[PDB]
DNA sequence: CGATCCTCTCGAT
RNA sequence: CGAGAGG
């Protein structure tokens, strides 16, 4: 195009790993922030419960069912419940699910987000399906029951962001790295004897070319060319954790220019 | 028990309003803007934006309290030039510079392989 | 706290955006101060943390028991074949810019203990309330919604300023305060004052 | 003493105590809870009225709000219950208990109060989670730290009851203590630590930092200085965003060791109209110091003034060390190998000098230095020997110690740190001592089972020769452990001890007090001092001055 | 079989003890600089020697990573503070109906950890998590 | 407004004493054999190395606000390599009639001693130091 | 030399050669009588006492007695003119100063020193380290020192632990 | 893994804290201060176990 | 718990201290902080 | 009686900071208990913030007593009062 | 000794000397010896320049003693204040302790002294002689809660 | 005590990987290290989640109630 | 006859 | 009342 560039260096179900080039540092770091924390995503948020003969507490269980990763690809089509009409929730701003489980065997009985099953009208959105990634294909281990243990209980999904809980979140860490060679001097390596022998070098400095000690310090040189890589939890595809980012960024960058149009008036 | 909810993260108040406009007293061409309800991800970029405007002649933000979702942005540009323009041109530019590293990734993905 | 005498109680809490990051985009759990670490000659915790990176890469066992043939130095090594600088630091980045940051942070996995005393079992605030039976003076303890005491130190202090005022209603207003009715002859509280 | 010199109070609250770099000096984070437990009684003016109806209106759980509406004829309207909290209509002369808002004066105490400073007004800032905040430069008077402490407030409810808060306890009245006749709060920690850093001759910040450093002093002119490089790239030096938090009028003069007005090393210190010339700002100039910044600041410009500096000077360092980051690690013990050849080799030459005189002394060759037994001059040297040898070996360790070294950093701010430390973690942790002796002979002629009897040697009595880096044996483990238990013991002694005496003295002299004839007299009114402190002068006020007619040849003096 | 003895205070006053049976007696006739400085022999005639050096510490200060590598009141100071941190102080918890009970959520056990730990169940019913701990100034919070 | 003083001098001596951006540079003039120079200079930005012909100019030339260089229509009095802002603030008689003295670069020191300073270097907020190739 | 008193005058002639900009250069518009006699005038204005008695007028003067020392060896004819180059105007600012200065530096009365005085040292007590001391290297040089030596004064402790005569 | 070595006394377990005292049946001789007449002295606590 | 279960109270020369005799018998560092400092001890 | 006349007064012609205090206090509890102010309140609604002014203006009707040891004593008006500090 | 002492040339000069340190004290004994000079001799024992060369020497020592106390620590306490105690203690002719035994069985107020020590028995012996209370003191009015005449309350307000 | 679900630190999702990890151990008699590498888990805020826990769950499960 | 302040919790009669 | 405990 004509402003920041891109060059996937490896692309996975749940791995990114790019090049960022011709953009400020502020942009990047934003981006990365933004895929942290401001993307929305569907998890449990209300669980009613019913019976739970376990080991383990009501809110425990509850927590873990918040953690639990939900199919957000239809995300944007589902309202927050704080902005829908009706009282409470709905079909159009919420996904719910049902849990029963009892201890039938002799031996230990175990609970998987498999388990989990939609009751809500999905009205053919790709949402609130619990992902799964596990080869066995069971996905997360909720809880552990034994023989007359019962665990009955059901649960509102809602849409959400990192920022009010981490349960939202829709990546796991995203690596960050610019200027492998320090060019820059953005950075004083502490050392004993030699910085260069007692600091591992970077996978990334075979993609940028070496300082040259026969040569001054760059003084007009700027942050720019980003080595990035975002990994996804799974409850969107990892090309979308860095579309809706870029997305979600200048979705907010529009209100801003939005509220300035508002209050130009009275 | 005295820890606020999270949605007063980013969920405006009563009353609340997204930007105030203040006039900056010690300086002329100045202007303070306070943005309720954002962080070091508008913050910084919007910043860093106005500095690659030769018309703005200062342009800062800070976050007075790590509490409170809100920073305070001081902008002061040339004679003849309003900060709101400023600040407007600099939101336009980050759009268009987000818009294409949208298209530019996308192009990308499709070209790749697992 | 760690287990090595290193006590101290939460200020903040960042979310994973603002905090620092290592570039594999690891963020701590937990940020204690350079500072709380000269004055208490505390090497056990930086070693049982450098040996701590160690086991978690490796995936082996910490051997911090005493004496030992264990050595900094050792362990260095075994950390430097992992792909990490030695001494257990990492360049790492500002959350808010993502600048990386001028010093290199000694970042790793270090045993910390949640102990009891917490806030919200500990905050007590008393705006007039219940008052003992033989003294007149607010009750004792959180538990009872008590007053604070306001001792003979306190008392001092408050002499030392020349507050006077202050004193006297603290020790009044806000407490003990009565009225009684004295004979101008005997000077005793020995006077039947039908009142009304 | 329980019911009348002391005793439980209404209008109190405690909590755990937590640092805030975002806070001013006379501030006091307020829980949010706690400032709706606490009230004010108002009396309705026509200056409150609208405030206070609006407060009665939010009632006791909305914050700017009140419980208790008192009328004419004493009668309580509690406002949580009353069928008429909603429609409720003020009088003049009415009192309103409104809850404990924004910059109310309050008296803010830590335990064991022993100091007029351990007691000082604060204004209120209401604020989200469960504990009081204060500001960093307020630590040491209430000797506060965040290890759990627990801090006390009292809320005046006399008008003129706040006014002696304000006007006598307010945390900046309260900068310069009259007990040591300089301050006593400086900075501290971080910003000790960061200020050092910062104000490097190598340190050059650019323009993008140097704005948003700018915009974070609060007292800034809006006027962006002259960068010291111009040139490629404008940069600006840590000294020159710095002298932006200094006030104009602020003169500072040092001479340290090597300084000379040239300063080559960068040390002492020249401010000209609160400007840095040069010298390393550190903990003697940003110090709770006898000649300091502060001491200046306060006499010169205001309390008001110098507590605002705190505020800036904080807001400015803390922000570049966020920016900038400090750390400390392991490696920061670790001393070369070459100095760690040099270091056992001194140790060495320690053991043969020991050893030696051991030696001679059990040849009966040892003469004995007059008022003290031939064994007392023999323990005397070894001693001796061995507290040489740490402190050599220390100093090796010291000198090796990179600039780029943490530790090292920390021991230059004046943030953290002694030789001492630097000499036990890295090259030798010493001689270990009980009752002033080297370990002594617990069983029959020796200290451990696992030596002989009648053992001298370093090793037996507790010289300690591994560094903290290095590990302690088991014999040199439980031999710190005797030494270390003497400390905890006599701690504790210490406490009880200074505890007793502090309020003997205070009861001894408690009714003492300067009359309005400047003669300091007691209850009686019987003369202790004609004019107080011989001179009549307030301790706060002085200063060290030196009288140039004293000294020099008698020369110099007519010259 | 009168390989192992019982010895009181008052007959430890009579007898001989090495350190290690290796380093304490095996011969005599290069050195890593890391290890620490370990006095010679200098003494032969022994009686009997220590199961392990270790073992002169007491439950609490047994949980201590490298407790030879800090000054001794830090160690006094976590000997106290041990004893008020939490984790599963019981697996019968649930079953208990005491006054105040704490338990841990997800339990962990140290990544570095002494051999005493063991027999002390601690890695079997462990109190703290292995947080990743950064040393820095940061916000100044 | 204008140009104080003007020198062409050599470097005679360098000096990274416990810094790695800053340099204690030792001059003298190469016309005055009495003239003497001491600098601190950033050797990131301006690498100085001995036997260096450097020529030193002082000027209080080309209050308000530092505007960015906006070079798009700025010509600034320089042509110059390296420059620096600073305050005077010792003036010093070095016996006889020699004078010397003391500028400050943000903490970066000068001293420069000769004698024909007389209608030139006040005591002044002013002076920029220029120095060229 | 150094001593704790009221008014720095340092730092007011600093401030006074600021204030007025004096340049080094050009000759003081001061007189003898002038240094002289207004320094002389100044001493008479640092009330500390106000009695028109002999008996408190020579408390006064004896109050004063030290400070007069430093205002007399700092304003002398010589410095006043060499020293610093103070004119007429900014010499007669830095007597109005001092004056100011000295009157704000006296005792409030109504402070209460008693219990001042006593938490100055108590405080720094409680502060104070070992119960042994620091001098523990020589085998018999060991004198009482800190808090129990500080016990030993204030108790009047008839019989103390290292009594010592120093024989000069 | 609970070890025992406890009471229950009405619901509530109790620990009994081992009590350090000094041997009695030994012989121990003490050195008195100087302001005493007696200069040492030949201790024993004689007790039937 | 175990902790609990080896404590050891010591009533009233030098009682507190950390006396040679205590090697391998009681432990060098479990003690309290103040109060009760070196007379509880810990087997 | 007993008392001292005008002339023949010894003590400091300066109020004292815990003058200042209870004068400060006294006042701003009168102002605050709807008092008639002294001085024209340029926008002041806080009692202390208007005694503060009051003070200023010297417009304070308020005469210190100020006792002697011997139980004699000194009248001096808050008018008459320098206010340095 | 390193003592410093004036020059001939008016400069103040490191002149070293010999001192006799002593274990124990007779000073009425020592200082009339030969070779000594009896106007330098000091003791750590202030009791004995007290009863030797008077209270006022007395008040001399007892400070200097105090002061060492504080600067020995390495810390600094302002004159006045050790000043004002050392006073306080010396002021009644003699070395009154701050003790249970000097100031408080002292001519003062029979309430504020049983708010110190010895509570009971002080207000027992009040009452037997009839002691009249000044109510002056702090802790009588601490205790009347009344406005103490402490700083604030020194003075009297008027119109 | 359930192997929590996502790292303390990153938020990947370890809940899942559990049975696995102890499989890979028995089953195919291999070592932590390589066995948690194996699952992926790279970072090591990650490797301590699973190296860590204490799974006292199956210890409660052996109480009756 | 006193022997740091203050704080918290529990338990038992 | 006593025991434990926090700074
Ligand atoms: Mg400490
Ligand atoms: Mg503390
Ligand atoms: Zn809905
Ligand atoms: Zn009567
Ligand atoms: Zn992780």
């Amino acid at each position: 195009e004509e402003g920041p560039q891109v060059k996937i260096r490896e692309a996975s179900k749940d791995n990114v790993d790019f090049i960022l080039s011709n953009v400020d540092l502020a942009m990047a770091n934003s981006l990365r922030r933004v895929m942290i924390a401001e993307i929305p995503t569907l998890a449990i948020d209300s669980v009613e419960v019913e019976t739970n003969t376990t080991v383990l507490a009501d809110e425990f269980i509850a927590h873990r069912l918040g953690l639990i990763p939900l199919q957000s690809m239809d995300i944007e089509q589902l309202e927050y419940s704080r902005d829908c009409f009706c009282e409470d929730h709905c079909d159009k701003c919420s996904v719910v699910l049902t849990l029963q489980a009892f201890g039938e065997s002799e031996s230990t009985t175990n609970v998987y987000s498999k388990d989990l099953v939609i009751v809500s009208n999905l009205m053919g959105r790709n949402i609130g399906h619990p992902i799964i990634q596990d080869k066995e294909g069971n996905g997360v281990l909720i809880c552990k029951l034994r023989k007359g243990q019962e665990l009955k209980l059901t649960c509102v999904a809602k849409k959400g962001i990192a920022k009010e809980h981490a349960k939202w979140g829709p990546a796991a860490a995203i690596e960050f790295e610019y200027d492998p060679w320090n060019k820059l001097k953005h950075t004083d390596y502490w050392y004993e004897q030699d910085s260069a022998k007692e600091w591992p070098q970077s996978k990334n400095c075979e993609y940028e070319d070496p300082p040259n000690e026969g040569d001054p310090f760059d003084y007009k040189a700027q942050a720019d060319t980003f080595y990035m890589n975002v990994e996804s939890v799974g409850s969107i595809p990892v090309d979308q954790v860095v579309v809706r980012g870029i997305d979600t960024l200048q979705k907010k960058v529009a209100s801003i220019l939005l509220a300035l149009t508002q209050m130009d008036q009275d | 028990m005295n820890a606020p909810d999270r949605f007063e993260l980013f969920l405006l108040g009563e009353g609340e309003s997204k930007l105030k406009i203040d006039p900056d007293t010690k300086a002329p061409n100045a202007v303070v803007i306070t943005f309720e309800k954002e962080d070091h991800t508008l913050g910084n970029l919007i910043r860093a934006e106005l500095l690659n405007d030769r018309k703005v002649l200062f342009a800062a933000y800070k976050v007075e309290h790590p509490f409170f979702a809100r920073f305070k942005l001081r902008i002061q540009t040339t004679e003849g030039y309003d900060p709101k323009d400023a600040l407007k041109n600099a939101c336009n530019s980050i759009i268009n510079k987000l818009g294409a590293l949208k298209t530019n990734f996308e192009t990308e993905w499709n070209l790749q392989t697992l | 706290a760690s287990r090595h005498g290193q006590k101290g109680t939460i200020g903040i809490t960042y979310r994973r955006e603002d905090m620092p990051f290592t570039a594999e985009g690891i963020v701590p759990d937990l940020i204690i101060n350079p500072h709380a670490i000269p004055s208490r000659m505390t090497v056990a915790h930086l070693i049982e943390c450098l040996l701590s990176k160690v086991a978690a890469l490796s995936g082996n066992e910490g051997d911090a028991s005493p004496f030992t043939d264990i050595t900094v130095e050792g362990i260095s090594k075994l950390l430097r074949e992992h792909g990490y600088q030695s001494r257990g630091f990492e360049v790492m980045y500002n959350g808010h810019t993502g600048k990386k940051l001028m010093a290199q942070i000694f970042f790793g996995p270090t045993y910390y203990q949640r102990l009891r005393h917490m806030v919200d079992d500990k905050i007590h605030a008393r705006a007039r309330g219940p008052m003992q039976v033989l003294t007149r003076q607010p009750v004792e303890g959180r538990s009872r919604d008590g007053g604070l005491r306001f001792g003979e130190m306190e008392r001092d202090c408050m002499i030392a300023h020349g507050a006077a005022s202050f004193l006297k209603e603290r020790l009044m207003e806000a407490s003990d305060a009565f009225r009684v009715h004295i004979c101008g002859i005997c000077g005793l509280m020995t006077v039947i004052a039908k009142l009304n | 003493r329980g019911n009348l010199m002391g005793k439980r109070v209404d209008f109190s609250a405690r909590t755990v105590i937590s640092g805030d770099p975002n806070l001013e000096l006379d501030q006091v984070g307020v829980p949010k809870s706690i400032a709706k437990t606490l009230t004010y009684p108002e009396v309705v003016t026509p200056y409150n009225i609208d405030r206070l109806t609006q407060l009665v209106r939010n009632g006791p759980n909305e914050h700017p709000g009140a419980k208790y509406v008192i009328r004419d004829s004493g009668d309580r309207i509690d406002l949580r219950y009353s069928k008429r909290a909603g429609d409720i209509q003020l009088q003049y002369g009415w009192k309103v208990e409104r809850h404990i808002m924004d910059n109310d004066p309050v008296l803010f105490n830590r335990q064991p109060s022993l100091h007029k400073m351990s007691m000082m007004a604060h204004r209120v800032k209401v604020i989200p989670y469960s504990t009081f905040r204060l500001n960093l430069s307020v630590t040491s008077p209430y000797n506060a730290d965040f290890d759990g402490d627990e801090m006390n407030l009292h809320v005046p409810q006399s008008e003129e009851t706040r006014a002696e808060l304000s006007q006598l306890c307010a945390v900046p009245l309260q900068i310069v203590s009259p007990q040591s006749n300089k301050p006593c709060m400086g900075i501290v920690q971080d910003t000790l630590c960061g200020i050092r850093k910062l104000t490097l001759r190598d340190t050059f910040i650019e323009l993008d930092q140097v704005l948003n450093m700018l915009y974070w002093v609060p007292d800034w002119d809006g006027v962006i200085p002259t960068p010291a490089i111009i040139k490629p790239k404008p940069l600006w030096s840590g000294k020159q965003i710095l002298s932006v938090a200094i006030p104009n009028g602020i003169h500072l003069q040092r001479f340290d060791e090597g300084t000379t007005l040239l300063s080559p090393k960068d040390n002492g210190m020249l401010i000209i109209d609160g400007q840095i010339i040069f010298g390393v700002v550190e903990k003697k100039t940003v110090g709770s110091s006898n000649g300091g910044l502060i001491h200046v600041v306060t006499r010169e410009k205001g309390p008001q003034v110098c507590a605002k500096l705190f505020g800036n000077i904080q807001k400015v360092v803390n922000f570049w060390l966020l920016h900038n980051g400090f750390s400390t690690g392991i490696g920061d013990t670790i001393a070369d190998g070459p100095t760690m050849r040099e270091i056992t080799e001194t140790i060495a030459e320690a053991k043969k000098k020991v050893l030696d005189v051991t030696k001679e002394a059990q040849a009966n060759l040892l003469t004995a230095k007059h008022g003290m037994t031939l064994r007392e001059s023999f323990e005397d040297n070894v001693v001796r020997f061995l507290n040489e040898a740490r402190d050599k070996a220390g100093r090796l360790a010291e000198v090796n110690l990179k600039d780029l070294n943490n530790v090292k950093q920390m021991v230059m701010a004046g943030s953290k740190g002694s030789f001492i430390n630097i000499a036990q973690m890295s090259a030798c942790v010493g001689q270990q001592s009980v009752e002033g002796k080297r370990i002594a002979f617990g069983f029959v002629d020796r200290t451990l089972p696992h030596f002989s009897k009648d053992d001298y040697s370093p090793e037996s009595k507790g010289f300690v020769e591994n560094s903290y880096l290095r590990g302690l044996t088991p014999q040199e483990f439980f031999f710190h452990a005797m030494g270390g238990r003497e400390g905890l013991i006599d701690t504790a002694v210490k406490t009880a001890e200074t505890g007793y005496i502090q309020r003997r003295l205070v009861k001894a002299l408690e009714d003492i007090m300067v009359h309005y004839d400047n003669t300091t007299r007691n209850s009686l009114g019987n003369v202790i001092q004609f004019i107080y402190g011989e001179d009549g002068m307030d301790a706060a006020h002085i200063e060290k001055q030196s009288l140039d007619t004293i000294g020099g040849s008698d020369a110099a003096f007519e010259k | 079989e009168g390989l192992v003895e019982y010895i009181d205070a008052e007959e430890e006053e009579s007898i001989l003890i090495a350190m290690q049976p290796e380093d304490l007696e095996p011969a005599e006739a290069d050195v890593d600089p890391a290890k620490r400085i370990r006095v010679s022999h200098h003494a032969t005639t022994f009686t009997h020697c220590e199961i392990h050096p270790s073992m002169i510490l007491g439950v609490a200060a047994s949980i201590i990573p490298f407790p030879d590598h800090n000054q001794s009141p830090r160690n006094t100071y976590q000997s106290a503070m041990g004893k008020q941190a939490m984790g599963v102080f019981l697996t019968n918890y649930n079953v208990r109906m005491d006054t105040m009970a704490n338990i841990l959520y997800y339990p962990q056990k140290p990544l570095g950890t002494t051999r005493a730990m063991e027999y002390l169940k601690f890695r079997e019913l462990p109190a703290g998590q292995n947080a990743i701990v950064a040393i820095a100034c940061y916000s100044g919070y | 407004s204008n140009t104080l003083f003007d020198d062409i001098f050599q470097v005679s001596e360098v000096d990274p004493g416990r810094y790695n951006k800053v340099c204690r540079i030792e001059a003298a003039s190469t016309t005055q054999d009495q003239c003497k120079l001491t600098l601190d200079i950033n050797v990131e930005l301006f690498p100085v190395a001995a036997q260096d012909s450097l020529t030193v100019t002082i000027a209080s030339s080309l209050t308000r606000s530092w505007r960015p260089p906006q070079a798009g229509d700025r010509s600034l009095a320089d042509d110059y390599d390296y420059v620096m802002y600073g305050t005077a603030y010792k003036f010093e008689e070095v016996s006889k009639d020699l004078i010397a003295v003391y500028y400050s670069f943000g903490g970066l020191l000068m001293r420069l001693e000769g004698n024909y300073r007389n209608l030139n270097n006040l005591k002044q907020e002013n002076a920029y130091l220029l120095i060229r190739r | 030399a150094n001593w704790p008193l009221p008014v720095n005058i340092r730092r007011i002639i600093q401030n006074a050669q600021q204030t007025f900009h004096i340049d080094h250069t050009k000759p003081s518009d001061l007189t003898i009588k002038d240094i002289v006699l207004g320094v002389k005038d100044l001493q008479e204005n640092l009330l500390v006492l106000r009695g028109k008695n002999e008996i408190i007028q020579n408390a006064q003067r004896d109050a004063v007695t030290l400070f007069c020392c430093l205002l007399r060896s700092r304003l002398a004819t010589r410095r006043v003119l060499q020293e610093y180059r103070l004119t007429k105007q900014a010499f007669d600012w830095v007597l109005s100063n001092i004056e100011a200065q000295f009157l704000r530096s006296v005792v409030h009365p109504g402070e209460m020193v008693g219990v001042l005085a006593a938490q100055s040292i108590g405080e720094p007590a409680t502060q104070m380290t070992l119960n042994t001391f620091h001098f523990a290297g020589v085998a018999s040089k060991k004198v009482t020192s800190g808090v129990p030596r500080l016990k030993e004064i204030l108790n009047v402790a008839k019989n103390m632990k290292t009594p010592s005569l120093t024989v000069y | 893994f609970d070890m025992g070595g406890y009471f229950i006394i009405n619901g509530s377990e109790k620990v009994l804290i081992a009590q350090e005292r000094s041997a009695g049946n030994i012989v121990q001789v003490f050195k008195k201060a100087a302001p005493s007449p007696i200069s040492h002295v030949a201790e024993i606590r004689s007790a039937l176990e | 718990t175990l902790s609990h279960l080896r404590r050891t109270n010591t009533p009233i020369a030098k009682p507190r201290q950390l006396h040679n005799t205590h090697w391998g018998l009681v432990c060098p560092a479990e003690t309290p902080e103040g109060q009760a400092c070196g007379l509880v001890k810990n087997l | 009686e007993k008392a001292i006349p005008k002339d023949q007064r010894a003590t400091t012609p300066y109020m004292t900071k815990y003058e200042r205090a209870r004068i400060l206090g006294t006042r701003a509890l009168q102002i605050s208990m709807n008092a008639p102010v002294f001085v024209d309140l340029e926008g002041e609604t806080d009692p202390l913030r208007i005694a503060m002014k009051e003070l200023a203006e010297k417009k304070i009707p308020l005469v210190i007593r100020r006792y002697l040891p011997d139980g004699s004593f000194e009248d001096w008006s808050v008018e008459e009062l320098i206010v340095d500090l | 000794y390193d003592r410093k002492v004036p020059s001939p040339t008016g400069e103040y000069v490191k002149e070293p000397e010999w001192v006799l340190e002593t274990d124990g004290v007779n000073l009425s004994e020592v200082m009339t010896v030969p070779g000594i000079d009896p106007t330098r001799i000091y003791t750590n024992s202030f009791i004995d320049i007290m009863e030797v060369l008077g209270i006022e020497a007395g008040r001399a020592a007892l400070y200097k003693e105090v002061y060492n106390v504080i600067a020995s620590d390495g810390s600094y306490v302002n004159y006045r204040h050790m000043a004002l105690l050392v006073d306080v203690m010396t002021t009644q002719g003699g070395l009154t302790s701050v003790t249970r035994h000097g100031f408080n069985r002292s001519n003062t107020g029979a309430l504020m002294r049983c708010s110190f020590e010895e509570t009971v028995e002080i207000l027992f012996e009040a009452g037997a002689s009839a002691e009249l209370d000044d109510c002056r003191g702090v802790s009588e009015n601490v205790i009347l809660g009344q406005m103490a005449p402490i700083g604030t309350g020194a003075f009297d307000v008027m119109i | 005590m359930i192997v929590p679900v996502r790292c303390f630190s990153c938020g990947k999702v370890v809940g899942d990987k559990w049975e696995s990890y102890l499989n890979l151990l028995q089953e195919d008699e291999l070592d932590e290290g390589t066995a948690l590498s194996r699952l992926g888990l790279k970072r090591y805020c990650c490797r301590r989640m699973i190296l860590t826990h204490v799974d006292l769950i199956e210890k409660f499960l052996r109480y009756n109630p």
